[PDB]
RNA sequence: CGCGGGGUGGAGCAGCCUGGUAGCUCGUCGGGCUCAUAACCCGAAGGUCGUCGGUUCAAAUCCGGCCCCCGCAACCA
RNA sequence: AGGCAAGGAGGUAAAAAUGU
RNA sequence: CCGGGCACUCUAACGGGACUGCCCGCGAAAGCGGGAGGAAGGAGGGGACGACGUCUGGUCAGCAUGGCCCUUACGGCCUGGGCGACACACGUGCUACAAUGCCCACUACAAAGCGAUGCCACCCGGCAACGGGGAGCUAAUCGCAAAAAGGUGGGCCCAGUUCGGAUUGGGGUCUGCAACCCGACCCCAUGAAGCCGGAAUCGCUAGUAAUCGCGGAUCAGCCAUGCCGCGGUGAAUACG
C-alpha cells in the first residue's frame, strides 16, 4: 500500500489488463470486493462499526 | 473415472464440455 | 485476542447501523467511498465539537448528514457560519445534495466514543493514565449508566512496557444481544507511541 | 530363514539337493517328497525361485533346530574393560588383574583403560607401569592388540585373548 | 498446444526491426527485450539478441525454429544441479 | 491379425483389440471401424478375413502408426532439442517441460528416487 | 462415550420382509452411502440362494449369522509391559454386528464374480458350518481359549 | 627363511569346516515418534568374500601361488 | 437370601535419559 | 398454456408452540428414571457469541503509529526476468489401483447462489473447446443449468485391462498487447507408477462420517484438485 502505488487510483492503464482494483481505504492489493472495492480486514472494520449499511453479523 | 478429461466423469469433474460430453 | 465489537455484533438489533441507503451492485462502491470520505472528513473537522455517530442517508440522493456531537455551537459557529462551511466543503468533495443536521448529544457521558475521546485527550496531555480512567468511569457512572468500562492499553504515560491499565463499573454485560452497549473507541494519538482507548458504555438492556 | 517342507512344495520339478549336497536332477514334486519320506528327512525348497525348485532334502524342523543353536553358541566373545586409575591400590590390581584372566578364560577381551585427571607429569608413566606389569602378570591368558595408549584422560590398552 | 487464433504474433519493433535490414541485407545482432514474438521467415538467418532478464543473448536463427516464441532460446533460469 | 506393422491383438472387442496399435486410442478404432464397416460387437477371434484386410488396408493408409510414429515423435524431439528451445533443453535435462512445479512431484520424468543427505 | 451408555440405533426393519437384522447387513454391504444399490445386491444374493437351497433366504441368514455368532473373543490389555489377548465375553448385539461385519469381510474375500454372488455363497457357507466368516470365527474362539490363561484380567 | 592361523556391506564380528542357502551388532541415509535432542521403532541403501585362477552341474566354502595381517623361532638392525 | 463392615488373600497398578 | 383461484407448496414478515408444564416412581431440595399427549422433551438441532489472563504467540507487509535508518536513493517509472528454479525431504489435497466397478446410451430428482457489457435462450458452422447470428432478463418472473451418484438397457470379464490417467509428441479453442519462460481448455495420439501401502498417524457420535455433484468469491483468463458455501444418497459403532 506504497502511496506510489496509488497508480492505480490514476485511471490510465496502457492496457485495460493492469487495472488491479485495490482497496480504497487503506489501498491494500490482496483481498479486494468488487461489491465494496475493500480489503478483506477493512471491509471487516467498516462492517463491525454499522458503516457499510446493511452489512450484518452472518448467521444460518 | 474422476479425473480423465477424456471420459464422460473426468469431464463433468473438469467442468468442461466436448467430444464426449456435449451440450446437447 | 478473543473479544469482537461490541457494536458490529449488535447490529441487526439494539443499533441500527450509522448509514443507511440501499444501492445496488452498480453504486454501493462509488456511494460507500463517498460516505467514508466525508466521515474522515468531519472527523478531521469536528475533533473540537466532539463527534460520535456520523449518520448518513441517501434518500434519493440527498445525502443527509447527521453528527451527534458535544457542542453543537462549534459545528454550527457562533451563530450560524461554520456549520456552511462545513457543508460546502462536503459538497466539494460529494457532489450531491448535502445536508449536515447536527444533533447535540443531551448527556454527552452516554455517548461512549465521546468518553473515549475526552480520556484520549486527557491522555494527550500526559496526566495519571489510571486516575483520569476511574476518573471517566466514575462520571459514567454517575450520568446514568448501569454499568461502564474503560480498557486502555499501550506504552502508559510513557511506559518502556506495554499495559493494559483496567477499569470498569457495575454490569458491562458484553455477550447479550439485548444488552445494547454503546462501545466507544478513541485513538491517543501520543507522543511516545500510540494509545488505544477503548470504552464501554451500558446505558439499558431491551 | 525359512523353507518349504516336502508338501509345501507346488514348485513343479525340483532340484533334488540331498543334506549331503548330492543331486538327484529334477524329479516330480511328488517323487521327491516319496523320496523324502523314505529317505526320513524332508524336502525343503531352499530357492523354489530358481533353476529348479531347489529341494534340498533334509528334515526342515531339524534344521532351523541346529541353525538355531549355532546362534546362541555365537552369542557366548566379548569387549571387557578394566579401569585403573594412576594411583594404584594393589589388592585392587590384583582382583582387576583375575577379573581380565577369567574374562580371558571365558572368551571375552579385556580393554584395560586406565583413569587420567589432569596432572599429566609421571601420568602417562604411571599408566605404562601399570598396564604393562598387568600384561606380563597374564600373557597366558591375552596378548595384547592395543599398547597402552594415551586418551588424554585415559590409558587404554586391549588384551585379547592368546588362543580363540 | 499452439496458442493463436488468426494473427501469429510479432512485436512491431524487430517486426519493424529486422524488415528494414531485409533491405540492408543481413544485419549484425538485434538486441530485443519483446521475447513475447514469434519467429517469422522475416527473422531466418539473422542474429538475434533476446533479453535474459539480465543478460542479451544471441540466437543464430534458422527454418526450423519458425513455429516458436523467441524467448524460448533464450532460457532465463539457470542450472538445477546442486 | 497384424493390422499395422506386426500388429496383432486377441480374443476381445474389435475397436479394443485395435486399441492395442501403438497409432490408435478409444477413439480412433471407434472412428476406424465406423469408416470401414465392422461391427464393434465382434473379436478378434470372430473376425472374418476379407473384413480383417480393409480394417488393416485402410487403418494403414490413413493415419501415421507404430515404428514410424515412434520415429516422428523422435524426430520431433530432435527438432526441438538440436535446436536451444526450453522445451528440448529441458527433454535432455530429464527434466518436466509443459507447465509442471518441479520442486515435489516430477517423478514420472525424474523415475525413482534418489534420496540425499542434508 | 464417558457419560451414558450410548443408545443404539432403532432402525426401519425390512421394506421386503419386516427384519431389523436383514436391514443392518444390507447397511454392512453397502459402502458409500450407496444403499438402493446394495439393498439391491441383497436382494440378488436372496434370489442366489432360493435358486440353490430352496429355502426363503431371510431363514437362512438368520442361520448362517447363529453359526458364524462368538461368544468369547479377546481384547488387548498390557500389563507389565506385556501385551495380553485378554479373553472375555461378546455382548449379544455387539457379537451379532461383530458376526455380520465378518460375512461382509467374508463376501469380499471370496474370489467369484458378482456381488450378490459372493454373499449368497458365504451365506450358504456359513449355513453349512463352513466358508471364511465362520472359519474366522473360530479363530478367534480359538485365541479365546488359547490364552484363557489371562481370562481373570477382566475390564 | 620356517610353520601355524586369518582376509566378508563404512567398523567390529558369524558363516567356510557341511558345494549350493551371505546373517549380527555399531555406524551412513530417509521417515516416524517429541515441544526439541538423545534413546526408541520403522524402512532404505550398502558385501562377491584379499586376489590370480582352477575346480564343480555349481566355491566365501576345495586347492595353490602372490599380497598381506598375526606370534614365535631369526643374524647385521 | 441380601446389607455392609473388619480381616486374609491374590491380581493390577510396568518401563521411559535429558533442556537457550 | 390461458382464463380462473388462493386451497397446497412456496416465499417472507409476524405470532404461537416445549415450560421438565401432566401422571407415576425415587429425591429433604434441586433433580433424576419412566410414561403421556406433542411436529419436537428435557439445553430439539445447528449457528453467531469466547471470561481474568497466559503464550513478551502473530502482524509494524492491511492500516495506525514510537524510535532509528535511507535520501539522484533502500524513493519514482518502466521493459524483461523472478516469485513457478529442483539430486532431495515433509506438510495438506486430488485422483486412482477396479467389477457394490468401468464405458456408453436414454431417463429422473436438488438446494443454494450468481448475472449487465453480465449471464447467455435458441439457430446455424464445427468431432470439439468454441465461433457466428440472436431473443430474454435488469431478475422468484429470462438465463448459468446438464446436477451427479441413481434407475432402465447395452457392452466390458479379473487383465495392468475399456482399471488408471501421469507424462510426452501433434494439431487446435479462448482471454488478453501479449500464454516462451508460466494459462485454462478441446481433440488425436502416448498410456507412467500403482494389485489398497512399513513404522506410524489423522478425522469423525446422525442426517454425521463416507461418497456424489451444484453455486460462489477473487477474477480478462486461470494454474481452484484450494477456500467458502448448498443440497443428493447416506451408514457404522460408543462394553467401558
Ligand atoms: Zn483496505
Amino acid at each position: 500500500a506504497r502511496k506510489a502505488l496509488i497508480e492505480k487510483a490514476k485511471r490510465t492503464p496502457k492496457f485495460k489488463v493492469r487495472a488491479y482494483t485495490r482497496c480504497v481505504r487503506c489501498g491494500r492489493a490482496r483481498s479486494v470486493y468488487r461489491f465494496f472495492g475493500l480489503c478483506r480486514i477493512c471491509l471487516r472494520e467498516l462492517a463491525h462499526k454499522g458503516q457499510l449499511p446493511g452489512v450484518r453479523k452472518a448467521s444460518w | 473415472g474422476k479425473g480423465d478429461r477424456r471420459t464422460r466423469r473426468g469431464k463433468i469433474w473438469r467442468g468442461t464440455y466436448g467430444k464426449y460430453r456435449p451440450r446437447k | 485476542g478473543n473479544k469482537i465489537h461490541p457494536i458490529g455484533f449488535r447490529l441487526g438489533i439494539t443499533r441500527d447501523w450509522e448509514s443507511r441507503w440501499y444501492a445496488g451492485k452498480k453504486q454501493y462502491r462509488h456511494l460507500l467511498l463517498e460516505d467514508q470520505r466525508i466521515r474522515g472528513l468531519l472527523e478531521k473537522e469536528l475533533y473540537s465539537a466532539g463527534l460520535a455517530r456520523v449518520d448518513i442517508e441517501r434518500a434519493a440522493d440527498n445525502v443527509a448528514v447527521t453528527v451527534h456531537v458535544a457542542k453543537p455551537g462549534v459545528v454550527i459557529g457562533r451563530g450560524g457560519e461554520r456549520i456552511r462551511v462545513l457543508r460546502e466543503e462536503l459538497a466539494k468533495l460529494t457532489g450531491k445534495n448535502v445536508a449536515l443536521n447536527v444533533q447535540e448529544v443531551q448527556n454527552p457521558n452516554l455517548s461512549a466514543p465521546l468518553v473515549a475521546q475526552r480520556v484520549a485527550e486527557q491522555i494527550e496531555r500526559r496526566f495519571a493514565v489510571r486516575r483520569a480512567i476511574k476518573q471517566a468511569v466514575q462520571r459514567v457512572m454517575e450520568s446514568g449508566a448501569k454499568g461502564a468500562k474503560v480498557i486502555v492499553s499501550g506504552r502508559i504515560g510513557g511506559a518502556e512496557q506495554a499495559r493494559t491499565e483496567w477499569a470498569a463499573q457495575g454490569r458491562v454485560p458484553l455477550h447479550t444481544l439485548r444488552a445494547n452497549i454503546d462501545y466507544g473507541f478513541a485513538l491517543a494519538r501520543t507522543t511516545y507511541g500510540v494509545l488505544g482507548v477503548k470504552a464501554y458504555i451500558f446505558l439499558g438492556e431491551v | 530363514k525359512e523353507y518349504l517342507t516336502n508338501e509345501r512344495i507346488r514348485a513343479k520339478q525340483v532340484r533334488v539337493v540331498g543334506p549331503d549336497g548330492k543331486q538327484l536332477g529334477i524329479m516330480d514334486t511328488r517323487e521327491a517328497l516319496r523320496l523324502a519320506q523314505e529317505m526320513d528327512l524332508d524336502l525343503v525348497l531352499v530357492g523354489p525361485n530358481a533353476d529348479p525348485p531347489v529341494a534340498r532334502i533334509m528334515d526342515y524342523s531339524k534344521w532351523r533346530y541346529e541353525q538355531q543353536m549355532a546362534e546362541k553358541e555365537a552369542r557366548k566373545t566379548e569387549v571387557k574393560s578394566i579401569k585403573f586409575r594412576v594411583k594404584i591400590d594393589e589388592h585392587d590390581y590384583q582382583t582387576k588383574l583375575g577379573h581380565i584372566k577369567r574374562f580371558l578364560q571365558e572368551g571375552h577381551k579385556v580393554k584395560v583403560t586406565i583413569m587420567f585427571r589432569g596432572r599429566e607429569v609421571a601420568h602417562p608413566e604411571l599408566g605404562e607401569r601399570i598396564l604393562n606389569r598387568v600384561t606380563e602378570d597374564l600373557k597366558d591368558l591375552a596378548v595384547v592388540e592395543m599398547k597402552p595408549e594415551m586418551l588424554g584422560r585415559d590409558m587404554n590398552m586391549l588384551l585379547a585373548p592368546v588362543k580363540v | 498446444p499452439r496458442s493463436l487464433k488468426k494473427g501469429v504474433f510479432v512485436d512491431d519493433h524487430l517486426l519493424e526491426k529486422v524488415l528494414e535490414l531485409n533491405a540492408k541485407g543481413e544485419k549484425r545482432l538485434i538486441k530485443t527485450w519483446s521475447r513475447r514474438s514469434t519467429i517469422v521467415p522475416e527473422m531466418v538467418g539473422h542474429t538475434i539478441a533476446v533479453y535474459n532478464g539480465k543478460q542479451h543473448v544471441p540466437v543464430y536463427i534458422t527454418e526450423n525454429m519458425v513455429g516458436h516464441k523467441l524467448g524460448e532460446f533464450a532460457p532465463t533460469r539457470t542450472y538445477r544441479g546442486h | 491379425a497384424r493390422i499395422a506393422g506386426v500388429e496383432i491383438p486377441r480374443n476381445k472387442r474389435v475397436d479394443v483389440a485395435l486399441t492395442y496399435i501403438y497409432g490408435i486410442g478409444k477413439a480412433r478404432a471407434k472412428e476406424a471401424l465406423e469408416k470401414t464397416g465392422i461391427n464393434p460387437a465382434t473379436r478378434v477371434k470372430d473376425l472374418t478375413e476379407a473384413e480383417v484386410v480393409r480394417l488393416r488396408e485402410y487403418v494403414e493408409n490413413t493415419w501415421k502408426l507404430e515404428g514410424e510414429l515412434r520415429a516422428e515423435v523422435a524426430a520431433n524431439i530432435k527438432r526441438l532439442m538440436d535446436i536451444g528451445c526450453y522445451r528440448g533443453l529441458r527433454h535432455r535435462r530429464g527434466l518436466p517441460v509443459r507447465g509442471q512445479r518441479t520442486r515435489t512431484n516430477a517423478r514420472t520424468r525424474k523415475g525413482p528416487r534418489k534420496t540425499v543427505a542434508g | 462415550a464417558r457419560r451414558r451408555r450410548a443408545e443404539v440405533r432403532q432402525l426401519q426393519p425390512d421394506l421386503v420382509y419386516g427384519d431389523v437384522l436383514v436391514t443392518a447387513f444390507i447397511n454392512k454391504i453397502m459402502r458409500d452411502g450407496k444403499k438402493n444399490l446394495a439393498a439391491r445386491i441383497f436382494y440378488d444374493a436372496c434370489k442366489i440362494i432360493q435358486e440353490k437351497t430352496g429355502q426363503e433366504p431371510l431363514k437362512v441368514f438368520k442361520q448362517a449369522v447363529e453359526n458364524v455368532k462368538p461368544r468369547m473373543e479377546v481384547r488387548s490389555r498390557r500389563v507389565g509391559g506385556a501385551n495380553y489377548q485378554v479373553p472375555m465375553e461378546v455382548s449379544p448385539r455387539r457379537q451379532q454386528s461383530l458376526a455380520l461385519r465378518w460375512l461382509v469381510q467374508a463376501a469380499n474375500q471370496r474370489p467369484e464374480r458378482r456381488a450378490a454372488v459372493r454373499i449368497a455363497h458365504e451365506l450358504m457357507d456359513a449355513a453349512e458350518g463352513k466358508g471364511g466368516a465362520v472359519k474366522k470365527k473360530e479363530d478367534v474362539e480359538r485365541m479365546a481359549e488359547a490364552n484363557r490363561a489371562y481370562a481373570h484380567y477382566r475390564w
